[PDB]
RNA sequence: UCCUUUUGUGCGGCCUCGA
């Protein structure tokens, strides 16, 4: 789910960049280091609002190293899944152990043990799919799944979904 | 045809350089060289190229 | 696209199957004046990486598959002492090789191969069936299975008191004696080979 | 071994009178035995004991 | 990498059950609590965003940045390529595709009407912003379906859920 | 204790350990205490009473272990030291004509990045050998003709124009470590002809 | 190995008509795959008439062995090789042996035997759906492109045709 | 799995297989499995041991 | 079964070196570690320990006349192009000439048939890649002088408009960091720009 | 073909040196 958050970043600048374009260079460095990153505490940062008018303040010279340290505060749009939440998805790959879907940048893996039995995986189908009498879910098909567990990595997030409950599956 | 990822990352070192700018290759002759078409498909799965 | 993918996968499957069939279809080495399929008596040699420090380790396997008389040579292989030790070893009454196999980790193995071949040719070390006499053959051995055998826990349990290079020599000799069973002993590791 | 030189020692491990010595040079050569490592994997004359 | 405006949180001895993340129980943790603080330390409420609001905001910010970087002189691919970083480009492309293929409201005025309906309503004055975002995002059609998908709405039975859902479907472009 | 009555939930009761059984909920990070799957972590999927099934984190496959062998550990933090025969970032010979670099290490498997970029998952036994190349062999030459040793930072000019520090050298290929490429922990393979030294 | 192959098959025992259709389908598939070999056979052995009929009979016999008698490929290759080759005497009384099939072709016949059951299940499901539709008069297009259908893609096309043109009956049975 | 069962059955009966027919008469294998495997497993025959 | 396979020259070479006879052949270019430097021959060792050799006619350029010892040193590593491979003795011959080491880039027999290869798109992409390799970095110049002002030509004229005749302003020149344009007021609404060429510059920003 | 090298104890006691 998307949210608005007030975030802060610590930026260290080498003395070779102490020029008139210091503010703009700090802005582009902040944009390159924030746009598209994935932090487990917050989720996924997609964009930073008012990216060209962010206040950077006055940098503090680190004693013994010369480099300046800047405290940059900004507001950004952040997306993070939650345990027990139902969201839409698009299937990206089909495998005997289960299917892999994509929810924006996040990839969600659903095992067969969380899939209803009537949706039997058909590897002979072109393309391979988990199909039932009235349902057929393959690559690129819209699916509604419920996030059960979230796994946090250093700079990555792994989510596990399920479709065994009602109002789930093919949509 | 090449995507931007394919436009950049398709270097001479890469195995996909053989078919970077291929055209007019008939389907009947693909079965003679399965490795070529499999490499094309694997390159497509990486998001580098598109088989049309 | 799916149809061509399936067809090409079938063709590649059959090509890989034929390549693996060419790999594993090998009989044991036939000693001269003996019927094909008879298990030979093998002696294998290898110093390892070929460095200054590395010594040559030998393993003798008879036709019954039993390892006999592993030995360690304590002299430079380019000297006369190593040649004398190898001549005494081969001409010993309790050891009667049918073939001598050599393999190693780098190009230094060529010097060992040339040294052993020259020694065998000059001294006229013939096969001892204990008439027509034939010199023992010196060949290079493909060590596809030996390098995985030397690290396998089954080999370590089989020979607890032996170093890795001794297990490499045993793997080479076993490969000479029966390539098929040596490929089978890899179990899951044979899918990682260069087929 | 140490970083100093060993060429000033004799066969018996002792330096002889009349020889010039600088700092750190070895004047008495002594060794103690050590149970050998797995170097019996094959080291013809270069396994440390 | 980035640090939140909320700090401290030192060691104690008591342990609480309102610490694990759970959408059903409406326990969003300290960093996503209902009460937040801005850079000035003033009171601030948690800002949820539906896919329509999020899509409008990301499109507005991206086109503003593209216009600014071009000296003040619509395509999703070029707009994504405006940003820097190959992994960042892939992430923004994936978000743009996800938002485009599930955009319930592609118009600014429809999104404004939806936000006004979901905010100024008397029943929605008690509704959590996460519930509002989920209702405006998932596009549910039935009260029972909404309760099953959103367990939090089960305990709030003083909400005219059915007519709000029908108004949302009406505002939704077929 | 937890119950529908609030007054009961505010009481602490001391209970002997002989009459306690752990409760494992679906979707919790748990680390295996003891068994063949020791130190495996993952998320619980199915709770069949005494037997608990969970999708692993390392092997990323479902594993069935008894509930007596599980501890709720929210993070893995598994150390791979004193295992296998391969340190992290080792240049390992996969087979006769294949080589790669260890990217991630596991208790009974490894992740290897090939010289051409393909990733492989193999058991330790299936790896042919480890290449202990000499320092003189571990030297390459950039496009300008300037020598580049291990630890020298270089930056490309063709392609995506990435930058990294040299981690290993194999033939004409340079294995580079970089800060911004988080996809393979900074390890990306380029030929020495594509880079310029800084 | 046969149990491992057939573990995924819901029902392996086909009826007589379905079994004959399976044999014909495998013969047609082998004819498609082995076109160059059949062309070489026809060109280089022009003096012998109806060799392709002998090829069809041999393929049907191999399918019969594999399905009914459950013989694996090495047993067929060793002890049933006379059904996999044809012999004749030329005008000069020359004994000539022609090898119609090899071991790889036997493995391919095993693979086609395994493959056809998915087609059979799909065709059975499509026919069942058509039965539940219960048309007053049989649709000539449906039967015309159902009798000649030999791949699951065409069965999927017929399924799409049926769910489109008779969507009202599908809705009644049940977008 | 059948191989291990066969090995265990032989080790039960006495770790020696006298004749091919004993794979059926001793109920060691079923009819079709024996029909497949009969000619691919062999028993070494020593004429000095069997004078009859 | 077939007889026991006995390795040939190519199989022995692949076994002992792990380099196939395809990836190590005539015309390829590899980095080699120099080991001996003499007046007429040079001995090098490749990465896979294959002993190389280079002759006097292949060490030095035709226009060069210096002795080979002065040009290269032991322990240095250089690029060389393979001229012959002896697969039995594990010996090879190399050449360090520019004509062999650099020009031979297209080492693969890619089928560039016009009917089967998109020649024009490849040419356009390669031209764009050269046009991107032509990109350069540049920045402004800072000079410390009382009469120096970082202004344009028109800006300097407007600045001198408010000042009487004879006042002097100094601005950076458009011809490069090595040039300085000095503008002085000749007359009301009449100014002269004079370009000054700098020699023996200590730095781009320096005078 | 040959060349190829690396590090240090602890704890007390006594006698001294400059303030």
């Amino acid at each position: 789910m998307f949210f608005l958050k007030d975030l802060s970043l610590i930026l260290t600048l080498h003395p070779s960049y102490f020029g008139p374009q210091m503010n703009q260079y700090l802005r582009e460095k902040l944009l390159t280091d924030v746009e598209g990153t994935c932090t487990g505490q917050f989720g996924y940062i997609v964009t930073v609002l008012d990216g060209m008018n962010i206040d950077v303040g006055k940098g503090r010279i680190i004693p013994g190293s010369g480099s300046a340290e800047f405290e940059v505060k900004y507001r950004a749009v952040v997306w993070k899944p939650f345990k027990g939440e139902v969201v839409d998805a698009i299937v990206s790959n089909v495998s005997p152990i289960g299917f892999f879907a994509d929810v924006g940048p996040l990839n969600v893996f659903v095992s067969t043990r969380l899939i209803p039995d009537n949706l039997v995986y058909n590897p002979s189908n072109s393309p391979p799919a988990y199909m039932s009498n009235d349902e057929l879910i393959t690559k690129g098909s819209k699916v509604r799944l419920k996030v059960v567990g979230t796994r946090t990595d250093v700079n990555e997030i792994y989510a596990i979904g399920s479709i065994k409950e009602d109002f789930l599956g093919a949509i | 045809e090449l995507t931007e990822r394919g436009k950049l990352q398709i270097e001479p070192e890469s195995p996909y350089f053989d078919f970077k700018y291929a055209k007019n290759r008939p389907i009947s002759a693909l079965t003679a060289t399965p490795d070529l078409y499999l490499r094309m498909i694997q390159a497509e799965n990486d998001g580098l190229v598109n088989i049309k | 696209k799916e149809s061509i993918r399936r067809d090409c996968e079938r063709v590649l499957y059959f090509q890989v199957k034929n390549s693996f069939t060419k790999k594993i279809d090998q009989a044991p080495y036939q000693p001269p004046t003996y019927a094909k399929g008879t298990i030979p008596r093998v002696l294998t040699l290898s110093f390892g990486e070929g460095n200054r420090g590395d010594a040559v380790l030998g393993v003798f396997m008879d036709d019954s598959g039993d390892v006999k008389s592993q030995i360690k040579f304590d002299e430079d292989f380019q000297s006369r002492d190593f040649s004398d030790s190898l001549t005494r070893y081969i001409k010993s009454n309790n050891i009667n090789p049918d073939i001598i196999g050599i393999s190693g980790f780098n190009i230094h193995t060529k010097k060992l191969f040339d040294k052993v071949n020259e020694l065998v040719n000059e001294e006229r070390l013939t096969i001892e069936y204990d008439s027509d006499k034939h010199l023992i053959r010196v060949i290079y051995v493909n060590d596809e299975t030996a390098r995985l055998y030397q690290h396998s826990s089954k080999s370590s349990a089989e020979y607890p008191n032996r170093p890795q290079l001794a297990k490499y020599c045993i793997g080479l000799a076993k490969y000479i004696q029966s390539p098929l069973l040596e490929y089978l002993a890899l179990d899951e590791s044979m899918y990682s080979l260069h087929i | 071994l140490k970083h100093g030189t060993y060429e000033k020692l004799d066969e018996d491990g002792l330096i002889a009178p009349g020889v010039r010595v600088s700092g750190d040079d070895i004047i008495i050569g002594k060794t103690t035995p050590i149970p050998p490592d797995t170097e019996e994997l094959g080291q013809r004359t270069k396994y440390h004991t | 990498v980035s640090t939140s405006t909320v700090g401290a949180r030192r060691r104690r001895a008591k342990q609480q059950v309102d610490d694990e993340e759970n959408a059903t129980l409406l326990r969003l943790g300290p960093e996503f609590a209902l009460k937040q603080y801005d850079h000035d330390g003033n009171e601030h409420d948690l800002i949820a965003l539906s896919l329509s609001e999020s899509r409008l905001l990301i499109r507005e910010a991206l086109k503003a940045r593209s216009r600014a970087r071009n000296g003040g002189v619509i395509d999703d691919d070029e707009l994504a390529k405006v940003t820097s970083g190959a992994v960042a480009n892939g992430v923004v492309k994936k978000t743009l595709d996800y938002l485009n293929t599930f955009a319930r409201f592609k118009d600014e005025e429809t999104c404004t009407a939806v936000d006004q309906l979901l905010h100024n309503s008397s029943d929605c004055s008690v509704l959590h912003p996460f519930e509002i975002a989920q209702l405006s995002s998932l596009g549910c059609e039935d009260v029972d379906e909404a309760i099953t998908l959103i367990p939090s709405l089960a305990a709030k039975k003083e909400v005219n859920l059915q007519r709000i859902l029908d108004e949302l479907n009406r505002l939704e472009d077929p | 204790l937890h119950s529908d009555d609030d007054t009961i939930n505010s009481e602490t009761v001391e209970i002997p350990t002989s009459d306690l059984r752990k409760i494992f909920n679906v979707g919790d990070h748990v680390r295996v205490i003891h068994g063949k799957h020791t130190d495996d972590t993952g998320l619980i999927v199915e709770v069949n009473g005494d037997k608990v099934e969970f999708i692993s984190n390392q092997t990323k496959r479902t594993v069935i272990v008894f509930s007596n062998y599980l501890i709720k550990s929210t993070d893995s933090t598994v150390s791979i030291n004193e295992s296998g025969r391969f340190e992290l970032h080792d240049l390992v010979q996969v087979n006769s004509d294949l080589v790669g670099i260890v990217i991630r290490a596991q208790k009974d498997s490894f992740d290897v990045l090939c010289s051409d970029g393909k990733l492989l998952s193999l058991p330790p036994v299936s790896i042919y050998s480890k290449l202990n190349l000499n320092p003189n062999q571990q030297i390459a030459i950039d496009s300008n003709g300037v020598e580049v040793k291990v630890g020298d930072t270089v930056r490309e000019f063709t392609g995506e124009r990435r930058q990294g520090t040299i981690l290993h050298v194999y033939r004409n290929f340079l294995f580079l470590r970089s800060r911004e490429i988080v996809e393979n922990q900074g390890v990306f393979v380029t030929s020495s002809n594509r880079v310029k030294t800084i | 190995r046969f149990q491992a192959y057939r573990k995924s098959i819901k029902n392996y025992k086909l009826s007589d008509v379905d079994y004959s259709n399976e044999r014909d389908w495998i013969v047609e598939q082998l004819k498609l795959e082995k076109r160059d070999f059949l062309q070489h056979l026809t060109q280089a052995h022009s003096s012998v008439a109806h060799l392709e009929e002998k090829f069809e009979a041999s393929v049907k016999k191999i399918v019969d062995f594999i399905a009914i008698e459950s013989f694996e490929v090495p047993f067929i290759w060793n002890h049933r090789r006379d059904y996999a080759l044809h012999t004749y005497n030329d005008d000069s009384n020359n004994t000539i042996i022609v090898k119609l099939l090899n071991e790889d072709d036997l493995w391919r016949i095993v693979q086609l035997d395994l493959d056809y059951h998915s087609i059979h299940d799909k065709k059975a499901a499509l026919s069942s759906i058509y039965k539940q539709l219960d048309l007053d008069v049989v649709d000539p297009t449906y039967e015309e492109f159902f009798g000649s259908a030999r791949t699951l893609s065409e069965l999927q096309d017929i399924d799409d045709y049926l769910t489109f043109n008779y969507s009202s009956q599908v809705k009644n049975l049940t977008s | 799995r059948k191989a291990a069962g066969l090995i265990q059955s032989i080790q039960r009966i006495g770790s020696n297989l006298v004749n091919r027919a004993h794979l059926i008469t001793e109920q060691l294998t079923s009819k079709t499995v024996f029909l497949n495997m009969a000619s691919f497993v062999y028993i070494v025959f020593d004429p000095d041991v069997e004078r009859n | 079964r077939r007889d026991f396979h006995i390795l040939n020259e190519a199989e022995i070479f692949q076994l002992l070196t792990r380099e196939t006879v395809d990836s190590f052949r005539k015309g390829m270019v590899i980095p080699v570690y120099v080991r001996k430097v003499e007046s007429s021959y040079m001995s090098v060792s490749t990465q896979s320990l294959i002993a190389g050799n280079i002759q006097r006619q292949d060490i030095l350029e035709p226009n060069d006349r210096r002795d080979p010892r002065e040009v290269y040193s032991v322990g240095q590593t250089v690029r060389a192009c393979i001229l012959d491979v002896d697969y039995y003795n594990f010996k090879c011959q190399l050449s360090l000439l520019r004509q062999f080491t650099e020009n031979q880039v297209a080492g693969l027999n890619v089928n560039r048939n016009p009917k089967f290869w998109d020649i024009e798109s490849e040419n356009r992409d390669r031209q764009e890649e050269i046009d991107k390799q032509r990109e350069e970095s540049r920045e402004s110049r800072v000079i410390k002088h009382p009469f120096f002002h970082n202004m344009k030509s028109k800006e300097a004229e407007d600045y001198l408009a408010a000042r009487p005749v004879g006042d002097v302003v100094i601005r950076p020149s458009s011809k490069g960091s090595n040039h300085i344009t000095i503008s002085w007021k000749v007359a009301p609404q009449l100014y002269q720009h004079i370009d000054v060429l700098e020699e023996n510059k200590d730095d781009a920003n320096a005078i």
